[PDB]
């Protein structure tokens, strides 16, 4: 409902950070 | 009993419930019960 | 013992975190091993990389 929402957005931000994670590069961190 | 809300029924569901071992005993019929692994699997969500 | 139980303390009782956990994994993983393979190998050739020609500026 609410969980839904934030379990929504909890792998939301996995795209943003997975996509921000297979194309431009930062690699020491 | 009336100190037990929604917020407290979670907590006592994940220490007792919540990715845990299960016993069960069947008798009869029962060629199409699913088997250990099923109900093992199923103590959690892969989807939350 | 107690890091097995302090590890699935934080992380794994949620989907989401643990794709997080397996792709931002599946990098430092891959960075230390691209790391020890490019140090293996410039450590067996020496002497025979192109910046080691002794004549490579000038050939006039």
């Amino acid at each position: 409902i609410q969980p839904t929402d934030v379990k929504a957005a909890a792998m939301w931000g996995v795209a943003a950070a997975t996509g921000g994670l297979y194309l431009i590069q930062p690699w020491g961190w | 009993i009336d100190a037990v809300d929604a917020s407290t029924i979670k907590r006592v569901a994940n220490r007792f419930i919540y990715d845990k071992d299960i016993a069960i005993a069947a008798m009869g019929p029962i060629q199409r019960l699913p088997d250990y692994n099923w109900f093992r699997r199923r103590t959690y969500w892969n989807r939350y | 013992g107690g890091i097995f139980e302090a590890l699935y303390k934080v992380l794994m009782r949620r989907n989401s975190v643990y794709v997080t956990f397996v792709i931002a994994g599946a990098f430092v993983g891959e960075r230390a091993v691209d790391y020890g393979v490019h140090k293996l190998w410039e450590h067996n050739n020496v002497g025979k990389r192109y910046e080691d020609i002794s004549v490579l500026g000038q050939r006039q």
